[PDB]
């Protein structure tokens, strides 16, 4: 039946971004599966000092943190996506859009991903890196 | 999980031990 | 030991935006044969990548970088593939003493592979916010 | 500039422009 699509950096970035924000919205308790043992995650926050928050590693830690940011009916407008080939056939993705959570206000986000080859299955990738910052928190 | 159908697969096993 | 990614990151970033300001025609020395560079632009859509120093030296000048000031408001770096470092810079950039503009920026840094503590830019993704949130 | 660009890590390659 259907022959496989080539892993075009832009196609991998576009396909991964629709899943990411679809599953964030419809099922954030699953969002931990995009990630691996090694993976790195940070998603806004202003720690006690009032500065941007620290990051965590691996599925369990990431899940922990995802469940702690209670995502209810989280809507996403995505206003641009850039995806480039990076090391070891990995794809680096720059995402700019707005995220409203719990029908609170649509805040603008800057967000870097790195998708890595998964090694076992063709056209399969894992989210090595997930840097998400809100702009109001920084400017 | 029909929407997660695409040309490339990003969804892994759950290392969540229990 | 394997360097600290944020130690490496802040340092590349102060070095990067110093040269951009002082010697922006030397800004290509950060890239290799196969490195992606895209530094904003509407055609009228957001503009495309160019690859390697020679193509990069070009675009760089094709933007008339003059008395280029920057306030870097956040940097975040992390360990990535192959002892590489992904870097996310947020900040304001003024060219030719015109407007001060909010930008998002992503960098991938790869070890040079010869001298330890040497790296090069594999990837460089800049975007003006005013070109996307219109 | 040359003094100012010195740091604990090096990011400057050889100028590959014929």
């Amino acid at each position: 039946s259907m022959v496989m699509e080539k892993p075009s950096p832009l196609l991998v970035g576009r396909e991964f971004v629709r899943q990411y924000y679809t599953l964030l919205n419809q099922a954030p308790d699953m969002l931990h599966r995009f990630y691996g043992k090694n993976s790195s995650y940070v998603h806004g926050g202003l720690d006690s000092n009032g500065k941007p928050a620290d990051a965590v590693y691996g599925q369990k830690e990431i899940h922990r943190k995802v469940m702690s940011q209670n995502f209810t009916n989280c809507h996403t407008k995505i206003r641009h996506v850039d995806a480039h080939a990076t090391l070891n056939d990995g794809v680096v993705v720059q995402v700019m859009g707005l995220l409203s959570n719990n029908n609170q206000a649509l805040r603008r986000f800057m967000q870097t991903f790195v998708l890595a080859p998964e090694g076992s299955v063709a056209n399969k990738f894992y989210v090595h890196n997930d840097i998400f910052r809100y702009q109001d928190e920084v400017f | 999980m029909a929407q997660m159908q695409g040309p490339y697969n990003f969804i892994q096993d759950s290392m969540l031990d229990f």
